[PDB]
């Protein structure tokens, strides 16, 4: 497969697009990024947005301009000539009519495969509001791809400004395991086969387990030599202070 | 009371007790003498032999994160590793 | 088939099929010295036993030395004389015990347990994610379409 | 900075960028990662002893002669890191549920 | 001290050694000791050996943990 | 699986299903007979006029009754042992999918000779080289215990059959959450 780089400029200005006009449920707002998509790692060095129209009503409704693009187009030419167009990027979790037909239209001024997101305007539920997606064909089937988020030099310091271990795994660690429990109840009522066939391979990965406690007590003494250590650490935790209560009784003499 | 102590040891431990030789070692001037301890220890009786079943125990009301629990168990082994960190820090 | 034929070997058709078609096999006068055909046996059947203990080492784990005579096509005393053999020329590993006629594989334990043979379980983890971001977008697609 | 902008930044660039799979952030790196991080950790308990014999060592007459001061607060805190990773993979140890019970 | 040296004795051993009284008198003093836990052994009547029940190997168990 | 394409009439699907009917005979792979059920082939075809050989094969893996398809079919495809042998892997691939969840919920996965044995129509020395003969080919990867004569097998093509098997999948994912319960709720508060 391939994967997909987002500068974290993209996705902190493509929340904002939909507090600004107080955006409901009955409109999306659809917008373009750049970068280069010759190479497998899809970078994400910049957005901008679109005047898109589109009715909740009718899936059949929707309004593109590509006019405003190749203006848009001429104006970076002039500025950077490495930005050309590598895909575009909606709002809303939903994919109807209106959103699948028009990544035809991009498809033109776009020579590889346009990336698909998926911007999540209500950031409802654990990391990453916006997904990446590919659109493949065997019937379009948009595929999940790994989402990293790096930057420049000089945009990676910029951010440290504007905000200046076991636990924290173990609380998003509870929630996950409940809600993949109603993936599974939910699927079930949409049915009444292709996933729970994925599944039940991936959970076939104490019979032969007999004799494998063995290497599990084995792992944890090893553990404990490092509380060895710790316990070594404790033995240099006495000797630090014992070097100041000694001068507390040198002091006696001289004050 | 001593006699009980004197069997005690081929309870818990030694599973299956001869017939006649156990008229010899507790002093049993009858054979049916040692059936008849038998019945007030509670214990099995087969063909020429003795066996112990109460070897595991279990029932006596409640016991939590006490001598090798289950699902506690588990718990008591997390506690002692985080006694540590919560001293460390 | 002869060169798959080292992939399932049990050696109970091998005398079958030589004396059957023998084009080059028992009688070859073409491009094969000699002074008989005593050497087509002999050169034929050391080699097929090396390859039979290879595929098998990768099959049976734990076999009775009394069963794995039958599958070898050897007595008790050329069992160990093969497996021997291989094991001093660096080609497989087995484990074989005398008193109790028992032969094992002798699985490796520098695998360092759980820090190697436990990390395939990364894929078991990983694809959990990935077929609910998958679910979600397929739900979605039927849903409004 | 907004509501919206500040819950952003913090999920993409803090200090170090884990997110993106929050349960798989500490299981993903300290349990399946062993082959790249711990693998022979025999061999990594080696290296906290070189760490102290590197300091403990050298100036045991807690003055100046092999010029040193801090050694034993040296090892100290880089050692209780080492026990500490140690001691979180062990509670993650039994954190895989492997479904056992009877 | 003769369990350890002794894996497998006879009955009949122990009271030629520290002169005891009978081989019905020693059989109930190993009695009293491992019901504490403290010889760690049994006492086969029909074999006519007490064998050592310790094999060692402690190191892989979560005793010592 | 194809709705939109491969648009025919309906006396060429009969003639379709009758190529997936020979397809199935010699070989395993791709799930089996019940695949085609799920979708709109062997529903879509007639039960007579040697059509049936999906059907009957379909049930002949719990029943183990040979003479039931040898009767319906010709002389051609009867002659040849291969049907017979690729025949019952699959009335024992059946068990294998019963490794993962089925009966146990404690995910032990043991699989012994006697369940394969009935269920196969194969004796108990020809176990052990059935199992050689299904990893050299290829059908499925794994190792097997020949001391308590117990099989543990490796990843495999589940099916997407549903009901029973998602009922026991769907569990096991509540002791997950039971576990959030009881070892979650211990760490959240220290």
């Amino acid at each position: 497969h391939e994967k997909v780089t987002i500068a974290p400029l993209v996705l902190l200005s493509a929340l904002d697009h939909y507090e600004r006009t107080q955006t409901k449920e009955n409109k999306r707002c659809v917008g373009v990024i750049l970068g280069d998509a010759n190479s497998s790692t899809i970078r994400v060095t910049n957005s901008f947005a679109l005047p898109f129209e589109e009715d909740e009503k009718n899936s059949d409704v929707w309004f593109l301009d590509h006019n405003y693009i190749e203006n848009m187009n001429e104006m970076c030419k002039k500025i950077n000539a490495k930005e050309k167009l590598i895909g575009w990027y909606h709002s809303g979790p939903k994919l109807r009519a209106s959103d699948l037909k028009i990544n035809e239209l991009f498809k033109k001024y776009t020579q590889n495969n346009p990336l698909l997101l998926i911007v999540d305007v209500k950031q409802q539920g654990v990391g990453l509001p916006t997904d990446a997606y590919v659109a493949i064909e065997q019937e379009k089937t948009f595929l999940h791809l790994p989402c990293t988020i790096e930057a420049e030099e000089a945009e990676e310091i910029g951010v440290e400004h504007l905000l200046r271990i076991r636990l924290t795994n173990q609380l998003k660690s509870l929630k996950g395991l409940q809600s993949k429990l109603k993936d599974v109840v939910e699927y079930l009522d949409k049915v009444i086969h292709t996933i729970l066939g994925k599944l039940q391979d991936v959970f076939n990965l104490n019979n032969l387990q007999k004799a494998l406690t063995v290497k599990t007590n084995d792992e944890l003494m090893v553990i404990y030599i490092s509380n060895l250590v710790r316990s070594i650490i404790a033995f240099d935790d006495l000797i630090e202070n014992k070097i100041q209560n000694k001068k507390i009784q040198e002091q006696r003499v001289k004050d | 009371a001593i006699r009980d102590e004197i069997a005690k040891n081929t309870e818990l431990s030694y599973d299956f007790l001869p017939l006649s030789n156990i008229k010899a070692l507790l002093f049993f001037n009858n054979e049916k003498e040692t059936e008849k301890f038998a019945l007030e220890r509670n214990w099995p009786i087969v063909n020429s032999k003795v066996y112990f079943n109460n070897q595991s125990k279990e029932k006596a009301d409640y016991e939590d994160e006490m001598m090798h629990e289950e699902d506690q168990k588990t718990n008591i082994i997390e506690k002692a590793m985080d006694y540590a960190i919560s001293i460390e820090n | 088939s002869l060169v798959k034929l080292f992939t399932t070997n049990e050696l109970m058709r091998w005398p079958i099929v030589q004396k059957t078609y023998e084009p080059v096999l028992n009688e070859d006068d073409l491009a094969f010295g000699g002074e008989a055909n005593k050497h087509h046996w002999e050169d034929l059947q050391k080699r097929v036993i090396e390859h039979n203990l290879r595929v098998i080492s990768e099959y049976y784990s734990r076999i009775t030395l009394l069963r794995l005579n039958e599958l070898l096509d050897l007595t008790e005393s050329q069992t160990e004389t093969y497996i021997s053999d291989l094991v001093n020329q660096g080609i497989i590993y087995a484990k074989v015990n005398r008193p109790a006629k028992i032969v094992n594989f002798e699985k490796p334990k520098n695998s360092s347990q759980l820090l190697n043979e436990w990390s395939h379980n990364v894929d078991e983890l990983l694809e959990h994610i990935e077929t609910i971001g998958h679910l979600i977008t397929k739900e979605e697609i039927m849903h409004g379409l | 900075k907004t509501a919206k902008e500040t819950k952003m930044l913090m999920n993409l660039h803090k200090e170090q960028w884990q997110s993106g799979l929050k349960m798989y952030d500490y299981e993903e790196k300290e349990e399946s990662n062993l082959a790249a991080t711990k693998s022979m950790v025999k061999i990594a308990e080696q290296y906290s002893k070189r760490i102290e014999e590197e300091k403990e060592l050298t100036e045991e007459e807690l003055k100046t002669r092999y010029v040193g001061r801090q050694d034993p607060k040296k090892h100290l805190s880089e050692t209780a890191d080492e026990t500490l990773e140690n001691n979180i993979v062990s509670v993650l140890t039994a954190g895989v549920n492997s479904v056992a019970i009877k | 001290i003769i369990s350890l040296t002794y894996k497998k004795i006879s009955l009949r051993d122990i009271c030629l050694k520290l002169n005891l009284d009978s081989e019905q008198t020693v059989e109930y003093m190993v009695s009293r000791a491992i019901r504490d836990g403290v010889i760690e052994a049994k006492i086969n009547h029909e074999d006519g050996f007490i064998e050592t029940t310790e094999l060692l190997n402690i190191y892989d168990s979560e005793d010592p943990q | 699986t194809l709705e939109p394409s491969t648009s025919i009439t309906l006396a060429e699907r009969q003639q379709l299903a009758y190529d997936l009917s020979i397809s199935a005979l010699l070989g395993d792979k791709i799930y089996n007979f019940g695949e085609l059920l799920h979708h709109p082939i062997m529903e879509t075809i007639v039960n007579d006029s040697n059509y049936d050989w999906l059907f009957q094969l379909l049930n002949a893996l719990t029943v183990g009754d040979f003479d039931k398809f040898d009767s319906l079919i010709k002389v051609q495809i009867s002659k040849i042992p291969i049907l017979a042998q690729h025949e019952s892997f699959l009335r024992q691939k059946i068990c294998l999918m019963t490794l993962i969840e089925t009966v146990f919920v404690k995910n032990i996965r043991m699989l012994s000779f006697e369940d394969i044995s009935k269920a196969t129509h194969l004796p108990k020395d020809n176990v052990e080289h059935l199992v050689m003969r299904a990893i050299s080919l290829g059908l499925l990867k794994g190792s097997i215990d020949q001391v308590n004569e117990l099989v543990t097998i490796s990843w495999v093509q589940p099916r997407i059959i549903s009901g029973d098997q998602i009922t026991k999948m769907k569990d096991r994912l509540v002791e997950w959450n039971d576990q959030v319960e009881k070892l979650g709720k211990k760490m959240e508060a220290r």
